[PDB]
């Protein structure tokens, strides 16, 4: 008996150790509404939480309280983590031991605050964090090859092999869904379709996930995109208006491959994915082009595997065999692999206990992270 | 052509009309279609069906005032077509638009619908040599003659901050909020329904405005002003009758500092200024914050450049040196700054002709504008 | 605890009564007859002097709690209705006469639109108001006033009888009793506005949309032949007893109008809805247009609610609405009391709630500290 | 709810412990609510061309005594029951009592303590 709970910047994904996919999947946002001196109404609740604030999007002002894997506001964190353990899952957090998720090269005051809020607040038998792509390897089956887990809030490239990680070759991008998200607002509003508020860009989010596809040739997509009206689509807003996206529905995406449409003047997912294996020793580099794997929900973009290996190839030697490692649960993917990990009985005697917490402090984490 | 080009300002709010030649604008008029209010089927009424800008101001209470171009966007295209001919009209300017060529001043970020209309309707219905887009911010700084500048431009119908740093424009670093004039002068509506003065009719809007503009003062502490026993200063209307504003006259502009107070999700004109210079560059933050240049007429307000020092200052990091340069012609400054760079011979290679955009296509307008 | 009072200061008329009851216990008109005047003097007029007012206030006050109501007003709380942006003064005053001459315990100052999405029991909904001086509307979401997106007109009670005098002043055919069998024109100079009231209620009705189009046009005259259609037949009314006023059938069903007429600024009681919506946040549009509330007496008119439905669907499909409020389905609420008495009937509900009313209700003792009613102007 | 949700929200600020979990934190009565209907009933066809007889219809004054289903027809409107009148008491804000009425108003003209500036 014990407890996965994967604090992603997008979505908050928890559930019981052994169960094949999470229990509980809500939006991790808190809903504080945009309240006058007028009187409010009766059943209010003073902030609104996941499903109830996704219901309630209209006059709440949507604040996402992890920005880029960093969690921000500490006091919006604790109330998600009490929606998903008494309201969610149902079950106290004293009975079973928690184990969380943190993005690889994170600020080490995020770990220390995030287990000293689990050991005093929540009062937790036990806790250990990992870190996502080491979990998303699991879930494949594979102990070899490097992870391409592109988040909502941050995407990282973790090459294992063998069982044994690289911390010297891990990279991270700041590039992730929201700045997509972001970036689609504005193209849009090129367009004529206006979105500004936190309420309208969770609409645009929805929009992104439905309509939005990886070209193999971005060139050649933006010529078809002019002459014919064919990649075209109708998408209904919750309002019974309905938008016509057109040649914005693959630009979006395209911002991964390369962030200079973003204007952040750094590598794309393809580049940094090739960076990192190059970092690594000359030996294991077959094994990684023959296991790259792709986590997270910002690899569900249709079509993004066939542009990943065209790019990977082109940068990678001629002779090497790049195959690409697509499951079709890839939004589930670190999850999987926190159930897988939990289960075992070897990992019982890796989690950090509270006797152990309070003798030596909340710095044990770093430690015994990995 | 060499005969003289006309600069034009599209302000949501008073357009802005001219020649190159003249140091400021010498026809500025209402930016607003008069039509009768009672639907006329008898003679011995207002005949034509159109009033604009000096005609409509002396016949005002009789006509209804509909605005054509809400947000720096075009709504009603017929509407605006009627404006641009009265700009060439026997009243302001009287000359062919055949004959001179045209600067037009779109606000940034706008959507490129916007600006390919805008072109077809100054090519096919007026026979105008060439045509140039540009924005807002960048004339602005023309004016007043400085190559670095951040320009906080709140006019009627928008609010934008856009920072240029030595002659180059961020365009990720541009911040864009609705909430501007017509927004405060729609509150101040409100506050006098709360004060006791009714102004339903869209005739009896523009006296609001009106009212706005005489008195209406920031205070550098609202919660001090409040508390404070008000004079109740008595405005005159044009019938004769007097109102005593009271607490409405202040409480009203402060909606530009702190939206989320009538219940509007946007960031604030304090905010959008230091948001937009923190968006920016590490290395340029300190000369952005030691130059800016306010625009627009929603900057004229009693105490404005007083209260966003203090608001800047309090977000911005301690012991930086901050610098608002306002120039004394802010409502006409952007304007001005047309008025110069349509004189340079520089402006000669940077406008469309009309034989290029028969021939280029319709992306000719929007590559150039840049 | 004591069952709290609930009263509903208007122009027309003030709802009282007691809370946790199925309406209220008194409805009167809000004047009072003081010695001297012919006509009694209302009691709710904005922009006087405070001490005018107060004495007003205090004189009506005294009469509800006492003559209509039977009950100490020292004993148990009051929820006071008053409509959003009430004018500040007055509603400053009205507190001020409660907390210092009638020292009652504390005052629930509700806006009435809120109340009247609690009588029905949804949480969302939005809720017009066709009251004496201005028809507002106010779209409530999940418990909060959107103030932001408001709308009023003047298109009343009041704009309504000033219509009813000046068409029948034109057309004013009234049998004395001396002689005057024959049509006599404009007898008396003025109405008074409590025989106006009566004509309106008992003779006027709403026309259909199809019927109303064309009596628009018809008055309009826009290069046609007598293109009206046929009235209904004319009802002899008793002015002051031995003069009978004839009201022509063509006033009872034009006089309505005013409020539906487009007058070129696209401004009529139906546009307000739509005007609101359009305004209103993307996410909200679907729940508020499902769930409408049409309170206030003006509203009561026999056929209103059929008529503004059909021009709200008509001015749906005009090319300004028809692209955001194009395919959406505009459903009214029925609520429990009648529509002149749905905003009291919330204040009772919530009356009935004593613990959540002692919390959010301004006490006497904070007041005479402070001195200093809430209100949603900044603090 | 609401109660207890402030109640514990304001013993926990009284406390001043900073939400200190020593304990474990954490039937339903369902209101349906009204169905809005598609098409209101219309304005019936018989108010087109038929008489209006004055008698027949009530005037607002005693349509609004009975507000309870304040009703158009005469036929509809029941006479209410007759409104109770009221025995006045004064009492003064310094001094306390000043003056009153017996138990037994009804058919008595006869103060239980009588206070007139007439009778100093
Ligand atoms: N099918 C999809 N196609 C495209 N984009 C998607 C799709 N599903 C989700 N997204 C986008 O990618 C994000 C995926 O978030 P996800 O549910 O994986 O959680 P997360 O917060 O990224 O967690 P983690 O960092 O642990 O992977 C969403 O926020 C959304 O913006
Ligand atoms: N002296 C003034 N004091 C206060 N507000 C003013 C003043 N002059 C103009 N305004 C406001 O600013 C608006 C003018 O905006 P403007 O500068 O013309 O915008 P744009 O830059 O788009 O042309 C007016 O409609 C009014 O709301
Ligand atoms: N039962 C009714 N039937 C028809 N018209 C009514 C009825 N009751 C009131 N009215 C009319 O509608 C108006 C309603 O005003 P009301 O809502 O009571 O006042 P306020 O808006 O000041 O609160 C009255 O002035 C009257 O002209
Ligand atoms: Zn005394």
């Amino acid at each position: 008996a014990a407890l996965v709970v994967d604090n992603g910047s997008g979505m908050c994904k928890a559930g019981f150790a052994g169960d094949d996919a999470p229990r509980a999947v809500f939006p991790s946002i808190v809903g504080r509404p945009r309240h006058q001196g007028v009187m409010v109404g009766m059943g209010q609740k003073d902030s609104y939480v996941g499903d109830e604030a996704q219901s309630k999007r209209g006059i709440l002002t949507l604040k996402y309280p992890i920005e880029h894997g960093i969690v921000t506001n500490w006091d919006d964190m604790e109330k998600i983590w009490h929606h998903t353990f008494y309201n969610e899952l149902r079950v106290a957090p004293e009975e079973h031991p928690v184990l969380l998720t943190e993005a690889p090269l994170n600020p080490k005051a995020n770990r220390e605050k995030m287990t000293q809020i689990m050991f005093e607040t929540f009062n937790t038998p036990a806790m250990y964090v990992a870190i996502q792509a080491v979990l998303s390897l699991y879930a494949s089956g594979r102990t070899t090859g490097i992870v391409m887990d592109s988040g909502d809030g941050v995407t990282h490239t973790v090459p294992i092999y063998e069982g044994y990680a690289l911390p010297h070759a891990i990279l991270r991008l700041d590039l992730a869904g929201r700045d997509l998200t972001d970036y689609l607002m504005k193209i849009l509003t090129e367009r004529g379709y206006s979105f500004t508020t936190t309420a309208e860009r969770e609409i645009v989010r929805d929009i992104k996930e439905k309509l939005c596809y990886v070209a193999l040739d971005f060139e050649q997509e933006m010529a078809t995109a002019a002459s014919s009206s064919s990649l075209e689509k109708s998408y209904e807003l919750p309002d019974g208006q309905v938008i016509t996206i057109g040649n914005e529905r693959f630009r979006c995406p395209e911002a991964l491959f390369q962030p200079s449409f973003l204007g952040m003047e750094s590598c794309g997912i393809h580049e940094t994915t090739f960076n990192s294996i190059m970092k690594c020793d000359v030996d294991i580099r077959k094994d990684l082009y023959a296991n790259t794997v792709l986590s997270g929900g910002t690899t569900m973009y249709p079509g993004i595997a066939d542009r990943m290996q065209k790019e990977i190839t082109a940068l990678a030697p001629s002779t090497m065999k790049i195959k690409i490692i697509a499951p079709p649960e890839r939004k589930y993917s670190v999850w999987i692999g926190g159930s897988i990990l939990a289960s075992l009985s070897t990992f019982q005697q890796m989690w950090i206990s509270k006797q152990e917490y309070d003798e030596s402090g909340p710095s044990i984490v770093h430690r015994k992270c990995f | 052509i060499a005969n003289q080009p006309v600069v034009i300002d599209n302000g949501s709010g008073v357009i802005k009309a001219g020649f190159a030649g003249d140091q400021i604008p010498k026809y500025c008029f209402p930016n607003y279609v008069g039509r009768p209010k009672h639907v006329r089927v008898m003679a011995g009424a207002l005949e034509g069906d159109i009033f604009i800008g000096p005609k409509a101001e002396e016949h005002r209470g009789l006509l209804s005032i509909r605005y054509p171009m809400e947000h720096g966007i075009v709504k009603d295209w017929n509407d605006m077509e009627r404006i641009w001919q009265y700009v060439y009209s026997k009243d302001q300017l009287q000359t062919f638009s055949e004959e001179h060529p045209v600067l037009l001043t779109e606000a940034p970020l706008n959507p490129r619908k916007n600006r390919e209309r805008a072109a077809e309707v100054f090519f096919e219905t007026f026979n105008v040599p060439a045509l140039f887009i540009s924005m807002q911010a960048v004339l602005s700084l023309y004016a007043t003659g400085r190559t670095t500048g951040v320009v906080l431009d709140s006019g009627d119908g928008v609010t934008h901050a856009v920072p240029i740093y030595e002659g180059f424009a961020m365009p990720h670093s541009i911040m864009r909020i609705d909430i501007a004039g017509r927004d405060v002068s729609r509150f101040l509506r409100l506050y006098l329904r709360k004060e006791g003065y009714d102004f339903h009719s869209s005739s009896e809007f523009e006296i609001v405005k009106a009212i706005k503009e005489r008195a209406c003062y920031l205070s550098i502490n609202p919660q001090k002003d409040e508390t404070l026993e008000t004079e109740k200063a008595q405005y005159y209307l044009p019938d004769g009758s007097t109102i005593e504003i009271g607490p409405s006259r202040f409480r009203a502009p402060e909606l530009l500092f702190r939206p989320d107070l009538i219940g509007e999700e946007s960031e604030g004109i304090h905010e959008v200024l230091v948001f937009a210079i923190q968006k920016s560059d590490m290395d340029l933050r300190r000369t952005l914050f030691s130059n800016i240049v306010l625009s627009g007429g929603s900057t004229l307000f009693k105490g404005f450049g007083d209260r966003l020092l203090s608001e800047v200052k309090k977000l911005a990091p301690k012991d930086v040196k901050i610098r608002i340069s306002a120039p004394q012609e802010r409502l006409y400054s952007t304007w001005i700054g047309g008025s110069i760079l349509a004189s340079l011979d520089t402006f000669k290679k940077m406008w469309v002709s009309k034989k290029e955009y028969e021939e280029d296509g319709a992306r000719s307008i929007h590559r150039k504008t840049f | 605890e004591k069952t709290a009072v609930v009263i509903d200061l208007g122009e027309a008329f003030t709802k009282c009564g007691f809370a946790g009851e199925t309406g209220p216990r008194c409805i009167i008109p809000s004047v009072i007859k003081k010695a001297g005047m012919p006509k009694p003097i209302k009691v709710v007029q904005y922009n006087i002097n405070t001490e005018e007012l107060y004495s007003y206030l205090k004189e009506f006050i005294h009469i509800l709690y006492f003559r209509h109501l039977l009950v100490n007003p020292r004993d148990r709380r009051v929820v006071v209705i008053e409509s959003v942006l009430c004018p500040s003064h007055f509603r400053e005053t009205l507190t001020r006469v409660l907390f210092k001459y009638f020292e009652v315990p504390s005052v629930l100052l509700a806006p009435s639109h809120l109340m009247a999405l609690l009588t029905l029991g949804i949480n969302s909904a939005m809720v017009l108001d066709c009251g004496y001086r201005e028809s507002l509307v106010l779209p409530i979401y999940e418990g909060i006033p959107v103030l932001n997106c408001w709308g009023a007109l003047p298109l009343g009670g009041k704009a309504l009888h000033k219509e009813l005098e000046t068409q029948l002043l034109e057309q004013c055919t009234v049998d004395t009793g001396a002689a005057k069998e024959q049509s006599l024109p404009s007898v008396m100079g003025s109405i008074p506005e409590g025989v106006l009231e009566d004509i309106k209620v008992r003779t006027c009705f709403v026309s259909d949309l199809t019927r109303g189009l064309k009596i628009q046009a018809a008055k309009f005259n826009i290069d046609g032949n007598t293109e009206r259609p046929s009235p209904p037949p004319n009802v002899d009314y008793p002015l002051d007893g031995e003069k009978i006023l004839h009201v022509l059938g063509s006033i009872r069903d034009s006089v309505v109008e005013i409020l539906f007429e487009q007058d070129n600024e696209e401004k009529s009681v139906a546009t307000l809805i739509l005007d609101s919506l359009m305004q209103c946040p993307i996410d909200t549009r679907k729940q508020l247009a499902e769930n409408l509330v049409i309170i206030g007496g003006t509203s009561m008119l026999p056929g209103f609610l059929h008529r503004l439905l059909a021009e709200i669907r008509y001015l749906v499909e005009k090319p300004k609405y028809k692209k955001t409020l194009g395919t959406k389905t505009f459903r009214i609420h029925t609520p429990p009391a009648k529509a002149n008495c749905v905003a009291w009937l919330g204040g009772a509900i919530f009356g009935a709630l004593q613990d959540i009313l002692g919390s959010r209700s301004v006490s006497k003792e904070y007041y005479n500290q402070t001195g200093r009613i809430p209100d949603w102007c900044s603090l | 709810k609401e109660k207890v949700e402030r109640d514990r929200k304001k013993l926990a600020r009284r406390r001043n412990y900073m939400p200190l979990a020593f304990s474990q934190h954490t039937k339903e009565i369902k209101i349906e609510p009204a169905q809005a209907v598609d098409e209101v009933e219309p304005l019936p066809e018989d108010y087109y061309t038929r008489p209006v007889n004055l008698t027949e219809v009530t005037t607002l004054q005693q349509r609004l005594l009975q507000p309870d289903f304040q009703p158009i027809c005469a036929s509809q409107l029941y006479p209410r029951h007759k409104h109770l009148l009221i025995k006045r008491s004064l009492r003064c804000r310094q001094c306390e009592h000043n003056l009153s009425k017996p138990e037994f108003n009804p058919t008595s003209i006869k103060f239980k303590i009588q206070l007139v500036a007439v009778n100093y």
